[PDB]
């Protein structure tokens, strides 16, 4: 389910309002996270489970959450890279519902674009290193996009 | 049903997805775990389109278009910015795991997963972290693997389990972990599992006998050509360079055998680029052997064959219908004798007089997936025809497409289909002198001798009719078992009945007419289905001619002094010392023939004859269907040495220096309109193909893709000058890219499907009609006669019950796919594949001989002793011997047969 | 919008003209990629058409194009008329700034249509070509021999059924045609050239090739001649037809651009540069602004290569020997800069789709500037040696003089047409490759065309260049060599090297062939010898359907008896080295 706020705190344990508020009832079993838990390392934890946790029949979910995985595991570490939240968003979008085979992914995403939304500060933290896919090949002259 | 793409409408199939929908109307929608043979599963994510609700609609919805119904009103849109963006991730999510291999593997320039990935537009990469990786497999001799390249698109294990029926291929694992490959190496089990390396749209399973001579598939010279393992008939496309024949892939007839070959077809061609084979005509003069061009062995062949008072002539079912009667013009009709022994001639004739003058429809090999009850009678048809096995297990997955058709479940939804229908499955009853690969579907199989397997036969066409013989002395089980066969087949709207000559007996035919006429009779629709033995069995039956015992009598007699041998070992129908002896007396022999026989050891003169890669020619498969194989290369234009004939033109150049003292050679349209002229049976293979003066807007059909590479190289060690382009009279097509191979011409002779954006085996998705259906101007080949309007009568004479007597040893027939076909064991591959040649005995005969699994007994054959290894067969009867058809020293002829003196060496 | 986007130019004023004219219902409009309205014209119609086109207020007053086109295998003919063959006109109004470009469609067994040689006279080549290679028939044309190949061959090259590959080689064909070579002094017909009046008993005839000691090539002038003076002449050319065009739909979108450079082999990267954008074109590709300056740069190198060498061989052919010498020492120091950056000298084949092979190797400013620095003081020391000499001034003044009408009848582009002081350059009319981005003139005559005024026009051209030049090195941006358009073919080597998705867009680029998407597409450029032009066809395949090479070198051989009747043999001679051709140009 997604991250929920102080302020959504006042809401009562329905369907339809939890729904309305950008998240879902769910078990109705709530875990509260506290002011010490890096938001970061809680949805890298999250996606860890989830990703693991894959039947493996259908591509976004399979090959999309090991994504989010390593991107989270480098946004802990630190060695976050531009365009890697950006990554992150996209993956939210395309493993939405009726994009995968089951809805054990959009499950999955949505505490990650919940905590992006809410604590978005805490992501463009870990990113420090230039973006680098490539490697130097000598004698080759690199095409240098702008 | 109305759909509308991107604002463009279009009237489709309301039973299709929307995905084989689209792809039979031209737009190129990416898939990966769609197949039109396997269905649809949504597992691959990647033929995502935008369907609206309506007209007036702006958001839409991202929809799979294999998993949504082509209902009537539909709106869908494939080129929506989000649909291409999704398409593209998902390209992408697949190649963040995918290795660096494309120039190091043989899918390259073949593989649909880099057509996906261009057609997506996806080339940039982001993904900078890990790739997965996994170890291989050992899957045998004929697959080489590869788990690096999946992308986990489940097609693999869905044709091979759920289509092919096969058992030791499955997933393992997890997430993003999944393997597909066997629980432990060893060789894959199944006869079809050759297909994988067109299913699998990676380089994961790939052909290693291609792989051993490997080159990329634009380098290829293909032509349309017949099979020629068996009777069957499937459609291929041999691809052949620098000399030699490289690959055989599946070419698609959605009459015949649509998607797949077997194993047999695929792999067992190795015999053409054999180094034994005959190049050049070699004269004996003595002790030497002399070289000769093709016009000094007319010369000479003439003079000798006009100097004699009597040439017969000895054709083939290897050989081709032209080679066959160019033969029989050349020696005269009263001379001509096939080369098949009297009771195979016999067997193959009734099995043609019950396919042309039974009065029931014989099915094409697709049209037997349609049938609701099969009762096979004595053929083994994994191991003889076994694309007629692939069927049947299809037939029989037809009562579960029933059952879910009942529930308004799509037929394209395979795994609801799967899911209502689980385990209950439409009547197969097999017979066979021992267990058959068709045993797992089948709703019952009855081991026993093949006189007992005839009675069953007639007792069930005397328990659907009383007016046909009725079998005297069937045991209470037995019967009931008779009962439950009559009543699934007197249910059943569309029975199908197979038999064929493999059985080696002429009442387990006569057995299967019965049946099919007390069908007929009830008003049933019922089909018939004979397998023969060899790709021309049915073409040489129609023609006629003496047997291959009248033929050694008028040679061992002296009344013959000149005989002429097509393309036959003369071993599989008659024994090796008669044969032998009958040549040994002969003062003249001329064998025309394209494999090293062992009978151009008393020859005077070989004619090297070209195979099928490098002949034209027409043969008749099992169901009667004439069909045009076509000349791959030219087997002159890199060994200018090699001279090397079609058969046909070989004979009719020795016919006609003859009779007027000069050389003319033919043209292979020529033969074709003698043949239609002279025998009014075979007036159907004139409209097999076009002839040679047809043109796709006045160019030729190419044989080799617009990208042919070395043009200027590839001959250059020999000589730096470019040799002249190899002439095509013979045929349409030309040995060149210089012509057309267009999806849209109007033709449906393919040697190769290509599309621009489509290099895989997808690309007979732009060939066809609709997709999965046939192709898009016909299949190729016209049956040569129809259904008749009469049947025959019943046939009275019921044989006995098969009795054991002492010291005689009945031969039951054990057939294998690699080994019983002649040609197949030349091929060096099928040598590690072929098991090694055993004699299967009952527990009750081998422990009353004292022999145990393993040891050695030796028996004698026509007073030739030779000695074999043990296997226990349980289920073989008692007093019976079980024999590996078609092997080393063991022919086909044997089996029937009655064998002495079997003791332990 | 981009520029590449597929346009039925239904907003071009010549449309309503068409409709108020004919009625809405007499053509078709196609919509294509060619930037240019494409009008499906009746073959009745044809003439008035034509002729409506030619009397229009600002009028299109020039035929630029006019060929065939075999329809039979294209596949994807949505939107358009019916048609086994189709012949079509490309004709361009100056006033305007536009141009058209009329289709007409015809069966397969009724392949004729009326010529167009009574509106436009460069029709008559276009229409012996026409009919040499497609076997189409113009009614009314007063010689429709072929032109292309000789007069005894057999059947229509570049008709879909005709084999593209060269035949067996034959001694015995050899030796005839030695004997027909032999035998033509003896059986010359003053008839089937085109000709009257064939010896008022003093005309006499000459042949001037086709054994041709000069760079432009070898092709046959046979003269009539009264005296002195030629009566009459007709060009025999041909002699060096390649079949590039059969070989554009013989090769790959990618494979085929060295096949662009042998076209006008004095020109290299200005030959690859419009069938580049035309490609460019049909793969909906833009090209970032440090490719076009490339591009641009290499283009004006070779223009300056080319330029050097008509000057040099014209003062050659004037009599002066000298100044080629060192001509040929600045060519060398061009060729520096250009091995340097291509890696080879007169057929680089250097431009790519997308961009361009390689990125610019380091050091090559140091090369341009020395270059630049060389070139002027050279170019002072030729005019006041040779140009300004007045024996070659009585040479050259005055000889083969034609004026605007006469340029734009025959269908002259370049300095020819320039001189007469029509001013149309490509770079300035319908600019191309970021050509507005520099700084540059285009220098114009005073309304006669002469020997001499083409060759000042073309040294002022040369430097006009050189300001082109000294604008590039001065400004060079940073970035790509290559778009990032997924069709670039082919991708960065070192993404190609170390990315799969990349290896894969490379190994289907180089084997199979990019996929360009069925359209047709046209680009026309400044050529060093005049305007140039690609017309491509697409069918949706990775090979061309049709690739029409227009070169101005045909239309100015072709101009050659207009200008040059009733003149003597030496101005001949000055005439043909200062008209800047190429007789690959000519033939191609
Ligand atoms: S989303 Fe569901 S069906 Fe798809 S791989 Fe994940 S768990 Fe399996
Ligand atoms: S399976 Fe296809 S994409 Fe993968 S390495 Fe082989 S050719 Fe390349
Ligand atoms: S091995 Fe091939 S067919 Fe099987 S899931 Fe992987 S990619 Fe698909
Ligand atoms: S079933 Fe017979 S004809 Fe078909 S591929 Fe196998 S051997 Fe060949
Ligand atoms: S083809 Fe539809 S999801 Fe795979
Ligand atoms: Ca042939």
């Amino acid at each position: 389910t997604d991250f929920l706020t102080e302020a959504h705190l006042d809401l009562p344990m329905e369907f339809e309002s939890i729904g309305k508020a950008g998240s879902r009832l769910g078990t109705a079993l709530a875990m509260a996270v506290d002011h010490e838990i890096n938001m970061v390392s809680l949805v890298r934890n999250l996606e860890e489970f989830f990703a693991r946790e894959s039947c493996g029949w259908c591509t976004p979910c399979r090959d999309g959450l090991p994504w989010s995985v390593k991107i989270l595991r480098a946004l802990e570490r630190g060695e976050g890279q531009p365009g890697d939240i950006e990554t992150l968003e996209q993956l939210c979008r395309f493993l939405g519902p009726g994009k995968t085979f089951c809805a054990h992914a959009p499950g999955a995403v949505e505490p990650l674009q919940s905590a992006i939304k809410y604590f978005r500060e805490e992501f463009e933290a870990g990113i420090k290193q230039p973006f680098s896919n490539t490697h130097l090949i000598n004698g080759i002259q690199p095409n240098l996009l702008k | 049903a109305t759909i509308h793409v991107d604002g463009k409408e279009y009237e489709v199939n309301g039973a299709d997805n929307l995905l084989e929908a689209c792809l039979s109307l031209g737009l190129d929608i990416p898939y990966f775990c769609w197949h039109p043979a396997l269905g649809s599963v949504g597992a691959c994510r990647q033929c995502a389109v935008k369907q609206y609700q309506n007209a007036e609609d702006t958001r839409g919805r991202l929809v799979m278009s294999c998993m949504t119904p082509a209902s009537d009103g539909t709106f869908i849109s494939i080129d929506d910015e989000e649909a291409k963006q999704f398409r593209e991730s998902v390209v992408e999510w697949l190649m963040t795991n995918h290795p660096h291999d494309c120039p190091v593997c043989e899918e390259g320039g073949n593989c649909h997963l880099q057509d996906m990935t261009v057609m997506t537009g996806h080339s940039f990469r982001r993904y900078r972290f890990t790739k997965r990786t996994h170890r291989n497999q050992d899957l045998g001799p004929f697959i080489s693997h590869e788990m690096n390249r999946c992308i986990a698109c489940y097609r693999c294990v869905r044709y091979y389990k759920d289509y092919a029926g096969g058992t030791d291929l499955g997933v393992y694992g997890a997430h993003d972990n999944v393997y597909f490959g066997r629980p432990e190496d060893g060789t894959l089990e199944s006869e079809f599992s050759g297909n994988l390396v067109e299913i699998c749209p990676t380089g994961v399973f790939t052909d290693k006998t291609h792989s051993e001579r490997y080159n990329r598939k634009w380098d290829m010279q293909f032509a349309p050509s017949i099979c020629q393992q068996c009777s069957i008939g499937c459609n291929i496309s041999p691809g052949e360079r620098y000399g030699e024949l490289r690959r055989i892939e599946n070419r698609y007839n959605g009459t015949v055998n649509h998607y797949f070959l077997c194993d047999r077809g695929r792999f067992g061609y190795g015999y053409v680029n054999l180094k034994d084979r005959p190049r050049q005509p070699v004269q004996r003069r003595g002790d030497d052997f002399i070289t000769l061009n093709a016009e000094q062995a007319m010369q000479g062949a003439a003079d000798i064959l006009r100097q004699s008072k009597k040439v017969i002539g000895i054709g083939s079912p290897r050989a081709s219908v032209e080679s066959n009667f160019a033969l029989r013009e050349l020696v005269g009709e009263e001379n001509f004798y096939t080369g098949i022994a009297h009771g195979e001639q016999e067997r193959l004739q009734l099995a043609l007089k019950v396919l042309r003058e039974g009065g029931i429809y014989t099915p094409a090999l697709r049209e037997i997936e349609s049938y609701d009850a099969v009762l096979v009678l004595g053929e083994d048809v994994t191991q003889t025809g076994a694309r007629v096995a692939l069927a049947v297990r299809q037939a029989v997955k037809g009562k579960a497409r029933e059952m879910a058709a009942a529930q308004k479940v799509a037929d394209w939804q395979i795994a609801a289909i799967l899911n209502i229908g689980q385990r209950a499955k439409h009547p197969l009853f097999v017979t066979n002198v021992d267990d058959t690969r068709l045993d797992d579907i089948a709703a019952w199989t009855y081991r026993a001798p093949v006189e007992d397997q005839a009675r069953l036969g007639f007792a069930i066409a005397h328990a659907l009719d009383n007016s046909a013989p009725a079998v005297d002395g069937i045991e209470p089980e037995l019967q009931s078992k008779i009962d439950v066969i009559v009543q699934a087949l007197a249910g059943a709207k569309k029975p199908l009945i197979i038999s064929g000559t493999n059985a080696g007996s002429l009442e387990v035919i006569q057995a299967a007419a019965n049946v099919a006429k007390a069908l007929k009779g009830r008003g049933a629709d019922v089909g018939i289905t004979m397998i023969a033995r060899s790709v021309n069995s049915m073409g040489l039956g129609i023609m006629g001619g003496g047997s291959l015992e009248e033929a050694l009598t008028e040679l061992e007699t002296g009344r013959a002094d000149a005989v002429v041998v097509l393309e036959n070992d003369l071993h599989r129908h008659a024994s090796a010392t008669r044969v032998n002896a009958a040549l040994a007396k002969a003062p003249l022999v001329m064998v025309v023939d394209h494999q090293r026989t062992a009978i151009m050891e008393n020859a005077h003169l070989v004619l090297s004859a070209a195979s099928f890669a490098e002949s034209d020619g027409t043969v008749i498969n099992n169901e009667g269907r004439a069909q045009r194989f076509f000349q791959v290369y030219d087997p002159a234009y890199y060994d200018s040495k090699t001279v090397m004939l079609e058969s046909w033109r070989w004979l009719h150049s020795l016919h006609s220096t003859l009779l007027s003292r000069e050389v003319d050679w033919t043209q292979l349209d020529h033969v074709i309109d003698a043949v239609v002229a002279k025998i009014p049976e075979l007036a159907g293979i004139k409209d097999a193909a076009p002839d040679a003066t047809f043109r796709i807007r006045g160019q030729k059909l190419a044989r080799e893709p617009h990208r042919y590479s070395g043009r200027t190289a590839m001959r250059a060690n020999i000589s730096v000058h470019e040799p002249r382009q190899p002439q095509d009279i013979d045929t349409m097509f030309t040995f060149s890219m210089e012509g057309n191979n267009q999806p849209t011409a109007h033709r449906s002779q393919v040697p190769f499907a290509w599309a621009p954006g489509w290099n895989s085996p997808q690309a007979w998705n732009k060939f066809q009609d609709e997709v999965g259906g046939k192709l898009r101007f016909g299949d190729p080949g016209v049956r040569l006669f129809e259904t008749s309007e009469n049947g025959l009568d019943y046939f009275t004479s019921v044989p006995a019950r098969f009795q054991p007597q002492d010291g005689k040893w009945r031969i039951a027939p054990y057939y294998h796919l690699f080994g019983s076909d002649e040609l197949s064991q030349r091929a060096p591959v099928f040598q590690s594949r072929m098991p090694q040649p055993y004699i299967k005995l009952n527990p009750a005969d081998a422990a009353k001989l004292g022999v145990n699994a393993g040891t050695r007994v030796s028996f004698s054959y026509d007073g030739n002793t030779v000695t074999l290894p043990v296997e226990i067969a349980e289920g073989l009867t008692a007093g019976q011997v079980g024999l590996p058809m078609g092997m080393s020293g063991i022919a086909p002829v044997l089996a029937g047969a009655h064998l002495e003196d079997l003791k332990e060496a | 919008e981009p520029a590449w986007q597929t346009r039925d130019h239904l907003d071009d004023p010549v449309i309503g003209e068409l409709r108020n004219r004919f009625g809405p219902d007499a053509f078709t409009v196609q919509a294509t990629r060619t930037g240019v309205p494409v009008v499906w014209i009746k073959r009745e119609q044809l003439l008035e058409v034509g002729d409506f086109l030619k009397k229009l207020p600002k009028p299109y007053v020039m035929l630029f194009d006019l060929h065939g086109m075999d329809e039979r295998l294209r596949t994807h003919r949505e939107g358009l008329p019916a048609a086994d063959f189709s012949v079509f006109y490309h004709l361009i109004s100056i006033d305007r700034n536009r141009d058209i470009m009329l289709k007409v469609a015809l069966a397969e067994n009724d392949l004729h249509v009326p010529t167009f040689t009574k509106l436009f006279p460069n029709a008559n080549w276009y229409e012996r070509e026409t009919w040499d290679l497609f076997g189409i028939t113009f009614d009314g044309h007063p010689n429709l021999r072929r032109i292309m190949m000789p007069q005894t061959w057999k059947g229509h090259p570049l008709r879909k059924d005709y084999p593209a590959r060269a035949t067996e080689f034959s001694p015995f064909e050899l030796t005839k045609a030695k004997q027909d070579l032999e035998m033509e002094a003896l059986t010359f017909k003053p008839e089937e050239w085109g000709m009257k009046r064939g010896t008022n008993e003093d005309f006499m005839f000459l042949n001037l090739g086709p054994n041709h000691p000069s760079a432009h090539g070898a092709f046959r002038i046979v003269l009539q001649l009264d005296g002195e003076e030629i009566v009459d002449c007709v060009p025999d050319i041909g002699y060096h037809h390649r079949g590039a065009e059969k070989m554009g739909e013989r090769q790959s979108w990618h494979s085929y651009i060295p096949y662009t450079d042998r076209i006008e082999y004095l020109g290299g990267c200005v030959n690859e540069m419009p069938y580049v954008l035309a490609v460019e074109k049909l793969a909906g590709i833009t090209v970032p602004d440090r490719v076009n300056v490339i591009r641009v740069m290499l283009s004006e190198l070779f223009r300056i290569n080319s330029h050097l060498l008509y000057i040099s061989t014209f003062i050659q052919d004037v009599g002066a020997m000298t100044p080629v010498f060192f001509a040929f020492t600045d060519r060398q120091k061009i060729y520096d800069l250009v091995e340097a950056i291509t890696g080879f000298r007169m057929h680089p084949a250097w431009f790519r789709i997308g961009g361009v092979a390689h990125d610019l190797p380091r050091g090559w400013d140091r090369l341009l500037r020395e270059f630049l620095d060389w070139m002027p003081k050279r170019l002072a020391s030729y005019e006041k040696a040779a140009l300004q000499n007045t024996i070659l001034k009585g040479r050259s003044q005055g000889v083969a003089a034609y004026g605007a009408k006469e340029a734009l009848e025959w269908g002259t582009t370049g300095a020819g047409l320039r001189a007469t002081g029509i001013d149309f350059d490509v770079r300035k009319a319908r600019p191309y490759s970021g050509y507005e981005n520099f700084d540059f003139e285009i220098p114009v005559g005073g309304g006669v065309s002469d020997c001499y005024t083409r060759v000042m026009l073309k040294v002022e051209e040369l430097r006009q260049s050189l300001r082109i030049l000294e604008q590039c090195l001065n400004n060079m941006p940073e970035g790509p060599f290559k778009a990032d358009h997924p069709l670039t073919t082919p991708p960065p080597k070192e993404r190609t090297l170390q990315h799969i998705e990349t290896l894969i867009t490379h190994f289907l680029q180089v084997s199979w062939g990019p996929v360009m998407p069925a359209n047709e597409s046209f680009q026309m450029i400044e050529a060093t010898k005049g305007i140039n032009s690609y017309y491509l066809t697409s069918d949706g395949s990775t090979m061309s359907y049709r690739t029409r090479i227009r070169t101005p070198s045909y239309a100015h051989l072709q101009q050659i008896p207009a200008a040059i009747r009733g003149s003597l043999v030496s101005d001949l001679i000055v005439y043909l080295g200062s008209i800047d051709f190429v007789m690959s140009d000519v033939d191609r």
